[PDB]
RNA sequence: UCUACCCAUGUCCAGGGUGAAGUUCAGGUAACACUGAAUGGAGGCCCGAACCCACGCACGUUGAAAAGUGCGGGGAUGAGGU
RNA sequence: UAGGCCCAGGCGACUGUUUAGCAAAAACACAGGUCUCUGCGAAGCCGUAAGGCGAAGUAUAGGGGCUGACGCCU
């Protein structure tokens, strides 16, 4: 889970690292790769807009599949791999049809499990179903907002949502941040809670590790010699049942 | 008559901003409102509790302060906003942050609609009546002056020689110095705070005059 | 012998005299281990027609019974005295009421004169290397004064406004220009309060050893892993080891001030 | 110490060249002014 | 084309020390964590050349030089230099 | 051609960065802590607008403040 380094130096005091106990491969697949260069917070004009960014190790994008839509054709999980772009782990699926894909890895996936997505799929980890079919009380992730897109909500590491009601032509869902809102009933969602749940206990432990991850130093405004910002006539306000007053 | 004491009360129809008062001589009444202040000796400024502090309120309070009149800041309509613990201090602290130039004024809360704590207004008024017209002994006042300048020996160097009072309302004081040019507005304000702390002098402005060596 | 008397000590007297009028009350800090020898007659001659209280700081390192007896001796002498521990507030709560009771006469006279009561102005005075700055920092809870484990840290007097209730004046320690009784100088050097690079450490160690042998023979017996009481000093010095012939004197004086031994007093 | 001028032929032509001047309007105005004065060399 | 930051592609760092995790034998045990032995080679780790800086002193100040020289000094596998 | 050594107090946890050419530090940054906004065409920014960064990322994730290792008091 979490590994603690012994204090053999001043820079290693209290540094903790992951364990990588859920990784079965060290090489990605050439087919599902694409170039991805780094921006320094600049834009099409070249001027800086976002501060505290830039630098870091080079990365390559992995083409995840947030849409599913491959009904029938049962698939078998082949491997679980580490992804540098996100905070979760990904899983490779060798569909019986022949085409291979990448999906988010929910907690509890073992190699060799048979997954299936569609209106007739059963309720178990890894499946994907429209919100109509799933019953009350389940924990789901990869929530969709409007039919046809892909997994907008609740897909970070160790986050989950819940289904509450089945009001007509909609569904009541409670999100990770205590939000309660209605979602169109024709949208899709995936069963289970995202894995790598111990990701938040990792101590960086050094000034250079954050530099590796791509974060630049922050200067306090003092030496630089509670107002809600959500719009007051914003749409989709009719769908917010219980506010995020926490 | 209140508590075997007579009183006179005047209303002034409100005051709005100078820039946007381009009315059809109906703003000619504001001159009448300004006149009442000259004939009055205690001023009650009223602010709404439902609405926050508006910039115009600070300007209006300026006229009373510059006239050397006792002021009692008053807020009305608590029936609108919540009445709860620490909601007392939310506006009590906010007023002090914004209304710095007047600090002597006591703060009173009452709502006219529900008639809550209305009878408490006059107890403020009578107390303010005395302080606007008060004299301190010449001996005592001088003895306090060089105690303040001793702990703050940072006035060439300005010299303090004498101090006394001239008027009852407001309490004017004159200090004889080698030269009034050396007087600094920061130091002049410093003298006022010590005097305002030696005695009560609550709810009334104070003015200090400076005279040369003569 | 012991002559240490720099120029800032000389300037401190003049400054105190020139700022005497503003003072309302005086606190005179006196070490508990040597209550009589720690008093300063030179500064006491300047200080008159002013109420004062004797304070016994570092009271945790001294024997309770002798300190309490000295407290009684000061009390029936005709002066108020108290026992205080600066590092952890032990008696710090019972000084503001004492000051109020002492100054109540002038306070009520002024009140009847027709003015609002004001803050109490106190001046702290004493010999160096006693808690005249740690006490202020504890009283103000702010850690505003500079403190160190050697004499002569502060160099200029400073005003500290503790709330709207107290105005404290701090002062560098003051020593009389010339000592008269060598035993007092020896005791002062043992307790600190001297630069320790101007004096002879060997005589200090000899005095400490003979006082220990006279008064606390059992504590000398336990010592640090050795049990003997011979006539000379070289027996104990070469306990744990060319070895330092007599530099171990520092060791002898090193632990005692840190209370490696139990609590004791010299009176 | 490095002096401010470190010569390089490519950058000179890319920045102060003829085609760079002709690309935008202000460069064309510069060329027109230099033609009007009669300078033997124009652009770079 | 100097300097500040960023982007894409290359390139440089003589030698010598210390000995983390892991692994094996194993007092211990019923086996540990802990003994030791062997293996292992981590580190904004250590000493120190090339390279990069610029803490002390002296000289020079119509200088060899419109920021240098001489002797000492700091970093030197990284939040590195180019 | 190759390290001078040993005691006692402050200050900053450490490695690093700064006024090219007077100030290399106790000043800046830093790992950790805490407050606040944001349900996705997100909040913030650059632009008159189109168009972009945030990010092809989704509250264990991003902006904006205050402090500044870790052990014993708040
Ligand atoms: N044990 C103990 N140590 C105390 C006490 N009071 C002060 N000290 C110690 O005394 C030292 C600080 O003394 P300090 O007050 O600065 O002495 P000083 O008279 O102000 N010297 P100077 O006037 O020159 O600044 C610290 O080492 C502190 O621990 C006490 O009551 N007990």
């Amino acid at each position: 889970a979490i590994k603690k380094y012994k204090p053999t130096s001043n820079g290693r005091r209290g540094m903790t690292t992951s364990d990588f106990a859920e990784i079965t491969t060290d090489k990605p697949e050439k087919s599902l790769l694409a170039p991805l260069h780094k921006k320094g917070g600049r834009n099409n004009q070249g001027k800086l807009t976002v501060r505290h960014q830039g630098g870091g190790h080079k990365r390559q994008y992995r083409v995840i599949d947030f849409k599913r839509d491959k009904d029938g054709i049962p698939g078998r999980v082949a491997t679980v791999e580490y992804d540098p772009n996100r905070s979760a782990n990904i899983a490779l699926i060798n569909y019986a049809d022949g085409e291979k894909r990448y999906i988010l890895a929910p907690k509890g996936i073992q190699v060799g499990t048979e997954i299936m997505s569609g209106p007739e799929a059963d309720i178990k980890v890894g499946n994907a179903l429209p919100l109509i079919n799933i019953p009350v009380g389940t924990v789901v992730h990869n929530i969709e907002l409007k039919p046809g897109k892909g997994g907008q909500l609740v897909r970070s590491a160790g986050t989950s949502a819940q289904v509450l009601g089945k009001e007509g032509k909609y569904v009541l869902v409670r999100l990770n941040s205590g939000e309660v809102r209605m979602i169109l009933s024709a949208c899709r969602a995936s069963i289970g809670q995202v894995g790598n749940e111990q990701h938040e206990l990792i101590n960086i432990g050094k000034a250079g590790r954050s530099r590796w991850k791509g974060i630049r130093p922050t200067v306090r405004g003092s030496v630089m010699n509670g107002f809600k910002t959500r719009k007051k006539k914003n749409k989709s306000d009719k769908f917010i049942v219980r506010r995020r007053k926490n | 008559t209140y508590n075997q004491q007579e009183f006179v009360i005047v209303d002034t129809a409100g005051m709005r901003k100078k820039g946007k008062v381009y009315e059809t001589t109906e703003k000619y009444s504001v001159l009448r409102a300004l006149k009442a202040i000259d004939r009055s000796e205690v001023v009650a400024v009223v602010l709404d509790g439902e609405e926050g502090i508006i910039e115009q309120d600070k300007r209006i309070a300026g006229y009373a302060h510059e006239a050397g009149k006792a002021v009692v800041i008053v807020v009305n309509k608590w029936d609108a906003v919540d009445k709860d613990e620490s909601t007392m201090k939310e506006f009590e602290e906010n007023i002090r942050d914004h209304f710095q130039f007047l600090d002597y004024a006591p703060i009173l809360f009452m709502s006219a609609l529900t008639k809550k704590r209305i009878h408490t207004l006059m107890p403020a008024i009578i107390k303010a009546s005395e302080n606007h017209s008060l004299r301190v002994q010449t001996n005592v006042l001088n003895d306090v002056i060089m105690d303040a300048v001793a702990m703050n020996p940072t006035p060439s160097r300005l010299k303090i020689y004498y101090a006394t009072q001239v008027s009852v309302k407001p309490p004017s004081f004159v200090v004889f110095v080698n030269d009034p040019e050396l007087m600094h507005f920061s130091y002049e304000r410093f003298l006022e705070n010590r005097i305002r702390d030696a005695f009560g002098f609550e709810g009334t402005p104070i003015k200090i005059f400076a005279r040369a060596r003569k | 012998t012991i002559q240490w008397f720099p120029g800032h000590m000389a300037k401190a007297r003049r400054e105190v005299t020139e700022k005497l009028k503003l003072i309302d009350i005086v606190y005179e800090l006196v070490d508990a281990r040597i209550p009589m020898s720690s008093r300063n007659p030179m500064i006491e001659d300047i200080l008159k027609n002013k109420p004062r209280i004797m304070l016994l700081n570092k009271a945790d390192k001294a024997d309770a019974a002798v300190t309490q007896q000295w407290k009684e001796h000061f009390e029936n002498q005709g002066i108020r005295s108290l026992s205080i521990n600066s590092v952890n507030g032990q008696g710090l709560n019972q000084i503001v009421p004492a000051s109020k009771e002492i100054l109540q006469e002038k306070f009520d006279r002024m009140r009847a004169k027709g003015v609002k009561p004001r803050a109490i102005r106190a001046l702290i005075i004493g010999i160096p290397n006693v808690g005249k700055s740690t006490l202020i920092n504890r009283l103000a809870k702010k850690n505003i004064a500079k403190t160190g484990d050697r004499p002569g840290i502060t160099t200029s007097q400073q005003w500290v406004k503790v709330g709207k209730e107290l105005e404290l004046l701090d002062t560098p320690g003051i020593l009389w220009p010339k000592f008269e009784d060598e035993l007092v100088g020896l005791r002062l050097a043992v307790t600190g309060a001297i630069k320790d690079s101007i004096i002879n450490l060997q005589d200090v160690a000899v005095f400490g050893l003979r006082f220990l042998e006279e008064h606390y023979p059992e504590r000398l017996k336990e010592r640090y892993g050795l049990d003997e009481i011979p006539e000379d000093i070289a027996e104990l010095f070469d306990a744990i080891g060319l070895i330092n012939y007599d530099k171990t004197t520092e060791v002898i004086i090193r632990d005692i001030r840190t209370e490696k031994f139990g609590r004791l007093s010299f009176e | 110490m490095k002096r401010t001028f470190q010569p390089n032929n490519r950058k000179r032509s890319k920045v102060h060249g003829f085609r760079s001047r002709m690309s935008s309007k202000n460069g064309r105005l510069v060329l027109a002014r230099r033609r009007r004065k009669g300078r033997k060399v124009l652009s770079a």
